[PDB]
């Protein structure tokens, strides 16, 4: 797909 | 149509060209991606999906965008918003993973108050204000909120078996008094109930157990007078969060389970002290034995039942760690729920030899009896901070379960129809015919407390009698109860025993404990005959063992004004047992103190005795002469080692050394106990067991009794006192009961 | 006039003698027929005159007075207050004052000051609550200020306004899941605002980071939306009772300085966490070099003043409990420098002991920065549990006092100015030509970031150098500071070092991190020369010194799929110096994993080694090689044996043993450290040393460099990697640069 | 001294 549907990314922080 | 918004504790921020930060006040994330650069911002809560797409329309497909929102709602970012509720209520949810909508279902629950007590009406509205301000009606249900002045009110009892019979969930609350308790939830079938938390208070309400004992001879009081109308006001706002956490996380649980986890007063007791400020955890457990909710014939028929031993390899000779034992016994540590009240360290850390640890647990019909209890405190023993910790912890375990509950295995009989299964009782004290003739004269003489001569058994009458497992004879005995349990009631004019801690033993398995009861038993018994026959011993080389903390701790002791040494006590049993003894050169008083203990291995059975020099006697040092409120006030002060030559060591005879200690010890503790039942035949003793383990507890407790073996106060029947020194060649003739140390053992 | 027994005690009498007074967080026994025949007048509700008459015929009234003299005399005893309710009055009797101070205390006044977005029905509702507990507001002793943020930067002002006025005053956050209470300011005797603010800016990186970021595209985040109705006013009802509490205790301090000792927010700070419910207390200390409030030029002069060493007779000179007591404090979220200290491992593993340290260094500028700092957090090392504690602690808290704060001993000048005190970074970082020619295209492609390559020295360029201490030549010297402490901020253009860890560690003493300093040199120096030279070095027989737990942990890796040996890293310094090794004998990968350790003693140097090995490796091996987000996660799946027989003992050589290592230490940690200068003299090495350590935190900290000695990461410039292992005959000649080890050193 | 007074102690359990 798209690449900016392929970067995204959610991630926490600890 | 529904808005759309991102989880509205989230603030968000957007860092153009490739990220966007949802900050939080408990936790952060961070998403990549123009598109989320592009589409977040409208993600506030103020459009719909049928009308975010024109505002980018031409920028972003509406395709994209629905697989944005997808990815955003599969990992739990993105929420439809809740008219119901406020942007900051909405907030507090959706914080701990609940989506808002979700919520306002959960907190239309209703819930009933009820005031026990001296609790006022118009404090009971003072919560159901709160309680309605966040969204949650109240009945004239899902549960039943009971308002207490103590928790101990005798209309809760009631309420509970009410609970019980119609599996009501309810929550208990305190919010006047300096202390604030709150919950715990009792959910029945699952958590404890009432009276399994009743049964751990009464126990720790010493003083007011008493007072109410002493006032009914000629069901709880109001310790709750010290309250600000904002104490009161905080603990009634502070309780309607927690119950509104618990119905949402409820709904929750089930509406969506395993997708959100935070802590409800569900099995927890919560106690915020408004004086000293201090909230602290408190864990009720429930109680397979309690008559209200359990099932109390449980320790009846255990009792009834064949002991079952097995193997527990090693691993300094148990089965577990020190760290590990107190992790798993932790929750014990409680003044409202638990069995132990503190547990302290009462040396300086500083110090690397020296780690003694302070317990708690309380337990009287008078002042006088209220004082011995209170003084009465468990304490830690160890080579190493983490082993003072766990005795300390375990010591305090230990005398709880020992403490006669009334569901103990039990029947009513007399001496002559039980026949050769039963044991006299005067078989264990060792009493002569001398003290129990003379018993009031000596008793009211009392140098001690523990040498308390009782009255004679009187084998007419019937008593309680407590079956025993015999691994010797690998069967049931009999001794009566109030030699098996503390404090078991008597009738006044047939006092013929107080239970002793003797032989008594906690640990991390049955076979663990049996063995260090069973050498208490041989620790007493050695010390027994050398006190009493006042015999001199042999010295311990303590260099010759492979451990140097001995001849460093005596270096310290040598540091701080004081001599160390050890004497040796192995008797006719063969196993080694130590006394380590103490005196301070300068001063008025020689301070001499006396630690005892006995293990196969000689290398830790010394280590035990020298340690129980230490926490008694190191501590005790720092004070003035007069201001000493031990027991053993006049031992300390007035007594000299010159007075007492059995204590210093026989320069007549060789040091002992590790090689005078043969090893009789295994890889296995089951085995090291038929060894010791063995070694006790072979001297023509039995060895019983009790098992005073609680369910509730879980920790094991028992208490070995080897009819015949001395314990080392001032009792002078017949027997082993008299005829081991004259079998070991220590005496040449038995010594007279005259002839017997006058001066009581007093540690 | 009229005359009460203190009102929060409930009173109870025992008809003969005894009287219980019985108070929530005390209890009371008294003595005596009368005591039962007056207290009842006592309730507060008799004067002395109708005392004496109601009695008349029954007690002397000459007597009386006896009794209320001593139960004044002790403290029992207080004159009501018509003022208050017995409730509160009871409040304040159980904090020991007396109900006339009480209502006097609370009728001075308090300002109340909204800051951020705090609504003023929220103030309003504050006041209120005041109001119902008997405080007034003036519309002063005590200023409350409301926030729903720590830094937000109004405070900032109120701050300096608050020192230039000294006004004391409270500090309240009753917004967000999280109830933040305190602390009082005190100016002059509490910390500073500023100086809580400093801690708490590094606590919040993440927050910190996104700020900075956002001013690139171009002072705080309002975090606290989640709120209840209930979490609210149980905090601004919370707050008043302790404001309350302060008001009481200030005013009768004044009069009686000393006289109560009941805590108060005063330096400390409460914070409840509605959400998880906990509470936890923090304490503020008052920074010394305080810019608004200390004399932030202290570190400045301390760093061009001598360095003054004096004696201190496992050497470290105390206990880790007594280490890890005394710098507790530091172990906070928020006022802390130390996030957490939480066992990792097992507590039921005696040998295992490895503990994780929350830690908070990080400038991020971008996410993928931001990813980085978090993921590494310090750790504790240690044989035993409580050596491990002291390890994570002391680490962390030595990381935070390298990091360059803008205070440090500085003073811009280029290196032609310096001359001969000065000393090149080219010295210290030892790159070779070809490393620096190279940079873009070596750094640009690695497996490891600590084989970073600075831009080269620009000798032409000014930079702030820092006084540090030479031992050997007993003077000042002088180190760009970009290599004293952690991220000096430099140009872009001239970023010609990052600061780094080696030769940094904390102690309980100047001379004790001195002294594990120079060994961390040693360690690395010795890890450098074997590992990119790949030499075959002989093993360690770790049965041949005098301590079991080497042995044991062999085996407990044989039972958990590992070989674990020892090899012999000790260089031309003589200094004992090992490397612990091991592999796994099955699963996907080897996991090859190693450990350093330098020490005088050769037992604790191996001890070192091998317990980081436990550190690193031993968690890690539960985890499938999928989930690996180690920085050395492709080393630890792809790489082995076989293919690094330098890892492998040498078969040629004979095994090393405790009599090939003599002993070179004393029984003083100065001696240790004068001894290890001259031991680098004799190799003509000079010995630095700063002084890190901060006045704030008390533990001291320092930085050891030694010109010349190298690093184990990729840095192969030329010197000692290349000659000493030619000097010792571990090779005929040296090395080139193109055959030194392709393989980064991963750990 | 007097008796009734003298048996009069107090103390903090
Ligand atoms: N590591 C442990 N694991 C399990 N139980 C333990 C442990 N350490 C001690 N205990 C238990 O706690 C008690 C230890 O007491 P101890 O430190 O040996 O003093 P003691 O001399 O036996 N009691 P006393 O003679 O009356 O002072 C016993 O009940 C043991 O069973
Ligand atoms: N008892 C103690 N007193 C003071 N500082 C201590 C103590 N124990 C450990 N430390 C400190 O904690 C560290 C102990 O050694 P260690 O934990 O192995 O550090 P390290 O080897 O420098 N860490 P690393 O750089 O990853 O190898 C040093 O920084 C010491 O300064
Ligand atoms: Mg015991
Ligand atoms: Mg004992
Ligand atoms: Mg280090
Ligand atoms: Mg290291
Ligand atoms: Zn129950
Ligand atoms: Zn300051």
């Amino acid at each position: 797909l798209s690449s900016q549907l392929a970067e995204l990314s959610e991630e926490a922080l600890g | 149509t529904p808005l759309l918004q991102i989880q509205p504790h989230f603030h968000v921020e957007v860092i153009e060209p490739k990220q966007v930060y949802l900050l939080g006040e408990q936790a952060n994330h961070a998403l990549t991606g123009q598109l989320y650069c592009q589409i977040l911002p409208l993600l506030n809560g103020q459009y719909t999906l049928e009308q975010i797409v024109e505002k980018l329309d031409g920028e972003v497909p509406p395709e994209y965008i629905d697989y944005v929102l997808e990815r955003l709602a599969e990992k739990g970012y993105l929420t439809e918003a809740a008219p119901e509720l406020s942007s900051e209520v909405a907030a507090f949810w959706s914080e701990l993973g609940i989506a808002p909508p979700v919520a306002a279902e959960a907190l239309r629950q209703p819930v009933t108050l009820t005031p026990v007590g001296n609790i006022s009406e118009v404090t009971v509205a003072a919560l159901t204000t709160a309680l309605r301000d966040i969204g949650i009606s109240v009945q004239t249900t899902a549960l039943n909120v009971v308002l207490t002045d103590d928790y101990l009110q005798p209309e809760l009892a009631k309420i509970n078996k009410q609970a019980l019979e119609s599996q009501q969930t309810w929550l208990l609350v305190k919010p006047v008094g300096s202390v604030l308790w709150l919950g715990p939830v009792f959910v029945p079938g699952k958590t404890g109930c009432w009276d399994c938390l009743a049964h751990r208070l009464r126990g720790n309400r010493e003083v007011e157990a008493s007072v109410l004992r002493q006032k009914q001879a000629q069901g709880c009081l109001p310790t709750a007078r010290a309250t600000l109308p904002s104490t009161l006001q905080t603990g009634l706002q502070f309780a309607a969060t927690e119950i509104a956490k618990w119905i949402v996380k409820y709904h929750v649980n089930a509406t969506a389970p395993g997708t959100v986890f935070f802590p409800t007063l569900d099995g927890k007791i919560i106690t915020l002290n408004h004086s000293i400020l201090d909230l602290k955890s408190h864990i009720l457990i429930k109680r397979s034995q309690c008559p209200t909710c359990g099932d109390p014939k449980i320790l009846q028929h255990r009792g009834f039942e064949p002991l079952k031993l097995e193997s527990r390899p090693k691993q300094g000779h148990r089965g577990t760690t020190p760290e590990q034992t107190v992790q798993k016994y932790q929750h014990l540590i409680s003044p409202v729920t638990g069995v132990v009240t503190e547990l302290v360290r009462i040396t300086d850390p500083a110090n690397p030899l020296v780690h003694t640890y302070r317990a708690g647990h309380s337990f009287a019909t008078s002042l006088r009896g209220l004082r011995n209890t209170l003084k009465h405190k468990s304490s830690g023993k160890g080579k190493t901070d983490s082993q003072s910790k766990a005795s300390g912890l375990c010591e305090a375990v230990e005398r709880y379960s020992g403490i006669f509950q009334g569901d103990e295995p039990r029947k009513r009989a007399t001496l002559a129809e039980l026949g050769d299964l039963a044991i006299h009782p005067e078989q264990c004290l060792c009493f002569s015919d001398g003290q129990y003739a003379n018993r009031e004269t000596l008793n009211e003489q009392a140098t001690v407390a523990h040498d308390w001569i009782p009255q004679r058994f009187d084998a007419s009458q019937a008593i309680e009698w407590t079956p025993v497992w015999s691994l010797t004879e690998q069967t049931h005995k009999y001794l009566p109860t109030a030699l098996c349990y503390y404090h078991y009631p008597l009738p006044p004019e047939h006092r013929f025993a107080r239970g002793d801690s003797n032989g008594n033993a906690a640990g991390n398995t049955l076979e663990e404990a049996i063995l260090q009861g069973f050498m208490e038993l041989v620790e007493r018994d050695g010390v027994a005959l050398w006190w009493y026959n006042r015999l001199r011993r042999p010295a311990v080389d303590l260099g010759s063992f492979n451990e140097p903390y001995f001849v460093q701790l005596q270096q310290f002791y040598r540091e701080n004004d004081r001599d160390l040494w050890v004497l040796d006590l192995t008797a006719d049993l063969g196993i080694p047992a130590f006394a380590g003894v103490s005196n301070r050169k300068t001063g008025s008083s020689e301070r001499l103190i006396l630690g005892f203990g006995a293990h196969l291995d000689p290398t830790i059975a010394i280590l035990r005795a020298v340690t129980e020099v230490n926490q008694i006697g190191l501590e005790l040092d720092k004070v003035p002469d007069e201001n000493l409120k031990s027991d053993a006030t006049d031992w300390l002060i007035t007594e000299k080692l010159a007075d007492h030559p059995y204590l210093l060591p026989d320069t007549t005879q060789p040091l002992k050394t590790a090689q005078d200690y043969p090893k009789r010890w295994s890889d296995d503790i089951y085995t090291d106990v038929m060894t010791c039942v063995n070694i006790a035949q072979q001297a023509g003793l039995e060895t019983l067991v009790i098992d005073q383990t609680r369910p509730d507890i879980g920790l094991n407790v028992v208490k070995v009794t080897v009819p015949g073996m001395r314990h080392f106060w001032s009792r002078f029947g017949e027997g082993r006192l008299y005829d081991v020194p004259v079998k070991l060649g220590w005496l040449d003739e038995p010594l007279t009961e005259a002839q017997m140390n006058p001066t009581p053992m007093p540690f």
